[PDB]
């Protein structure tokens, strides 16, 4: 009889668990199984963290699982993030994400054995870099909030611009929860640079649209480059018609992420059980203080996975454990509607037959981004000189 | 009111001689009356910890959780922080895995430990390395959550003083993969400094010292210095640790376990009584386990302001804004031959006292020992003796810290004062140029009585 | 006069301003509350 | 520094690597035979 191997997963509704159990049954059929037998075991996102931890130590860890999946808590608000859940496996050394858009998981210290197959908000900045090559930009302004996503996007944008090419001008920070932000628009307007790149949440982007709207700053020359949290929800009616936006392909109902997830994990199990040793996880969380000897090795097998003929496209992991070749779609607000004006496969940006409309009523992007006069010259106090 | 204060004890130590405390009943001058409830625990799994916290919380309405163990795992301590995410209870660290610091924590968490952070301990280590004239040093850090402020604290500290320090290179080692591709040895072979600061955990220090023990890393010229989170418990000593490991701690030998628990109960009860004595309005007690959406509004952060400046028995037993003690009474211990942590220094908030140990640092181990005493006289042009500045207390660059043994002639009674100054001149220059070439350790001091040799009667 | 020469040799406008105190790069060495810092001078050209 | 290597015993006590790790010269001379040069190049190929 083949060895019974269990696979842990954290899903939301029951339909996703049905697609998971079906994907495991297909994984035990399309793959040659001569000594192992995959088992489907998934739970639901509990509203409390203690009951969730007990559900893992009494549903997932008690079944001796090797790989654990995670998605997103089905809640309209955000108060109890599942990040501490990722610490649970940290006590037993691998969890794969599905819709985790927060870049906090990109760190290696607090998230050692953790990998995800979804491009966060930082990868979108890479696409923004392509924008800097689409119309030849140089001076850009990054306006982010004062938290971890702003620092991560700042270090990522600074890391991408480390050669002798363009650089960053003045990065503005603000506390998430302050509406009176007129000084940011005054200091941002006084600066010669006009390329505005906003990367915040909804309530902040609404204040940027209101404060920036009551000062007449949406005319010609002003460019607004946002992501996805600025053109969805209540921040859509306040955004100007012609703002450059983004849209992730297959945001809701990601059955391909579950099927390809069980495919990659199944390949890592069938391929992992062909070398030596291969220890077994402990039974439950009752008197198990020792760590797992097969942790970084399992993460190495999960990272070295290639699927050029996959459903989503080309599954490939980088050196940090993210999702390479992201598939986005450059959108543009036209007549109170989101009209598709571009697509991003992963390597370059492909444009369709729709012309990009600028919020300042312009249709063609000029060569020079901004030029004028009025030079400020300061000097010290010296008797023989000045 | 009688507030419940539970003390969690993890380990094989008999709690019968520990729970018996006589510092109650008569020591209840405050209007609030606490009660001690100590529990035991054998295993060190998170399921039993969360189980005893939830069952003990729903069973007894406790207010101050004092967790104390004896293992050497920091991740479990992080789990304690997770408990705060579900409780926001001022958890105090006394000894064990909960005695390790963790920089950059949650602004809403209430994780407080008696041990100081890396800013104070780093300053103590730099003071020890400054008194013994240890300029060239090395830094070995790993992937521990809290190294950016460590390296930036060391650099930002050495860039301020006028002493001619020297920094070789701050390397980094990985522990997820074993040393099988020949990289850790290649990173450690470039360290030729006499003093090396280690910043990692215990299970990582066993492997770093395991490889360094094979690759000529232990004897003289490669002295390793670890803070308090590396050694942890002074009763668990393996074998791979070499002789001569400078460590620091807090009280430990002075204040035992019942003293630390009593001080923790005094801090929790005092801080819980200042709001009732000043604001005259306190909320309810803690709720059960999953009932957090209803009691999440009753939590008040004002008590945090009462967890920074705390006084007790006159001594400055307070904390800071980062969640650690501001002015600790640290104790410096050094490993000897029989593998036992013996006290060698006493650091009081500021001043450092070296009374249990003499002036000489090493003793006898393989390699050569002793040194060479050098005495001179303040001869201008050649030997220029200058007093040490009171705003520093340490000589800089080639100025040799030349001591001075004087005796206070108090009427008909003499004493023994040692005033240290800074000597510099031609003799210091030539003796240091030839001393650097021939490579040996020496000493320098002056003469206080007898001056130049002469004839007395017939001798 | 050099600023007037450079102002007439090139078609542009300027505005001269006097700088006050702080002519040493601002070396962060005084212990100010046990916290981090950031470069805000040294070169002296980017204030705003 | 003219170093000397011993081929009687295999590199099992971590000594040949310690003697060859201190060679930071752009040109190195090898004075030995063939079966010894294959082992010196075999260990040096793994060390660097
Ligand atoms: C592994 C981490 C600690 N680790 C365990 C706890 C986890 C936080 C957590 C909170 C609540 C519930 C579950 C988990 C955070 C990560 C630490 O030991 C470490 C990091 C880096 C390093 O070189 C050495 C040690």
């Amino acid at each position: 009889d083949p060895k019974i191997v269990n696979i842990g997963a954290v899903l939301s509704t029951k339909k996703h668990e049905q697609i998971f159990r079906e994907a495991v049954n297909q994984a035990n059929f399309f793959h040659f199984t001569r000594k192992i037998q995959l088992n489907a075991t998934s739970v639901t996102h509990r509203p409390n963290a203690i009951q969730m931890a007990l559900s893992v130590c009494e549903d997932l860890i008690s079944s001796q699982v090797y790989a654990i999946l995670v998605s997103h808590p089905p809640a309209p608000t955000d108060h109890l993030t599942p990040t501490p859940i990722s610490y649970t496996a940290g006590f037993y050394r691998p969890v794969i994400g599905l819709t985790t858009r927060m870049s906090i998981y990109s760190d290696k210290s607090i998230h050692l054995s953790f990998l995800r197959t979804v491009p966060p908000y930082s990868h979108q900045a890479l696409v923004w870099f392509e924008m800097m090559r689409l119309f030849n930009w140089n001076h850009v302004i990054l306006i982010v909030s004062d938290d971890h996503e702003g620092r991560a996007a700042q270090k990522k944008l600074e890391t991408l611009l480390e050669e002798k090419e363009s650089k960053a001008d003045k990065v503005l920070q603000f506390e998430p929860g302050t509406k009176n932000l007129t000084a940011l628009l005054l200091e941002a307007k006084e600066l010669e640079a006009r390329v505005i790149i906003l990367s915040a949440s909804e309530d902040d982007a609404t204040a940027v649209y209101k404060s920036a709207a009551m000062l007449d700053m949406t005319g010609a020359g002003y460019v607004w480059l946002v992501g996805e949290r600025e053109i969805s929800g209540s921040a859509l009616r306040y955004a100007p018609d012609g703002i450059i936006g983004l849209q992730l392909i297959n945001g809701k109902n990601e059955s391909a992420h579950i099927s390809d997830a069980v495919a990659v994990v199944a390949q890592a199990i069938h391929e992992l059980f062909e070398m030596e040793q291969i220890t077994d996880p402990p039974r439950g969380c009752v008197g198990n203080t020792n760590i797992w000897k097969t942790g970084p090795l399992f993460k190495r097998v999960l990272m070295s996975s290639k699927y050029p003929d996959g459903v989503t496209g080309r599954i490939e992991f980088n050196e940090d454990g993210d999702r390479k070749f992201a598939q986005y779609s450059i959108m543009n607000l036209q007549n109170r509607k989101l009209v598709q004006v571009g697509i991003f496969d992963g390597s370059y940006i492909i444009q369709n037959d729709r012309k990009i409309i600028w919020p300042g009523g312009e249709t063609e992007r000029p060569q020079g981004y901004q030029m004028s006069t009025r030079l400020k010259i300061v000097t010290i106090h010296q008797e023989p000189f000045v | 009111p009688n507030m419940d204060i539970a003390v969690i004890l993890v380990g094989t130590t008999e709690e019968v001689a520990i729970k018996d405390v006589h510092e109650k009943d008569d020591f209840h001058h405050l209007p609030v009356t606490p009660r001690v409830e100590l529990v035991t625990m054998q295993e060190s799994d998170p399921k039993s910890i969360i189980t005893r916290i939830c069952d003990l919380m729903s069973d007894k309405k406790v207010q101050g959780v004092v967790f104390g163990d004896d293992t050497d795992q920091e991740a479990i301590a992080q789990i304690l922080d997770f408990i705060s995410v579900q409780t926001l209870t001022p958890i105090l660290g006394i000894h064990g895995g909960s005695s390790m610091i963790m920089a950059d924590k949650e602004e809403a968490s209430m994780f407080f430990q008696f041990g100081p952070s890396i800013e104070q301990q780093a300053s103590v280590m730099l003071n020890i390395m400054e008194e013994y004239d240890w300029y060239i040093f090395s830094i070995v850090t790993t992937y521990f959550p809290g190294y950016q402020d460590f390296e930036n604290k060391v650099r930002s500290t050495i860039e301020n003083s006028f002493v001619g320090w020297e920094l070789e290179e701050v390397i980094h080692l990985d522990m997820s993969l074993d040393d099988i591709d020949s990289k850790i040895q290649n990173q450690l072979k470039k360290l030729q400094s006499p003093v090396i600061l280690l910043y990692c955990t215990k299970e990582e220090a066993t492997y770093i010292f395991e490889v360094a023990h094979s690759v000529g890393l232990t004897g003289y010229g490669f002295t390793w210095i670890v803070p308090s989170l590396v050694a942890g418990d002074t009763d668990t000593v393996p074998d791979e640790f070499p002789t001569g490991l400078i460590s620091v701690s807090y009280d430990e030998w002075d204040y035992d376990l019942p003293a630390r628990v009593r001080d923790g109960i005094a801090i929790i009860t005092t801080a819980a009584s200042t709001m009732l004595s000043e604001h005259n309005s306190i909320p309810q007690s803690k709720s059960s386990c999953n009932n957090i959406q209803e009691s999440r509004v009753y939590e008040a952060h004002m008590l945090k302001r009462y967890l920074i400046n705390v006084t007790f028995e006159g001594r400055d037993l307070s904390f800071s804004e980062d969640g650690y003690q501001m002015h600790p009474k640290l104790v410096i211990i050094l490993l000897n031959q029989e593998r036992k942590w013996e006290r060698v220094g006493k650091y009081k908030d500021r001043s450092l006292k070296m009374w249990p140990v003499f002036d000489l640092y090493p003793n006898s181990e393989e390699h050569k020992d002793e040194h060479l005493s050098i005495v001179t006289l303040e001869e201008a042009p050649f030997v220029i003796v200058e007093d040490v500045d009171p705003l520093s207390g340490t000589c800089m660059r080639n100025t040799v810290p030349c001591r001075k043994q004087i005796r206070p002639e108090n009427r008909t009674e003499e004493g023994g004062n040692y005033i240290k100054r800074c000597c510099k001149g031609f003799c210091i220059d030539i003796l240091k140029k030839i001393a650097k070439t021939v490579k040996f350790t020496y000493d320098l001091y002056l003469v206080t009585n007898g001056k130049h040799g002469k004839k007395i009667n017939g001798v | 006069d050099l600023l007037i020469k450079l102002a007439r040799e090139m078609d542009f406008t300027y505005e001269v301003h006097l700088v006050a105190d702080g002519k040493f790069g601002t070396q962060e060495r005084v212990n100010n509350s046990n916290a981090a810092a950031w470069n805000g001078m040294m070169g002296e050209l980017l204030s705003g």
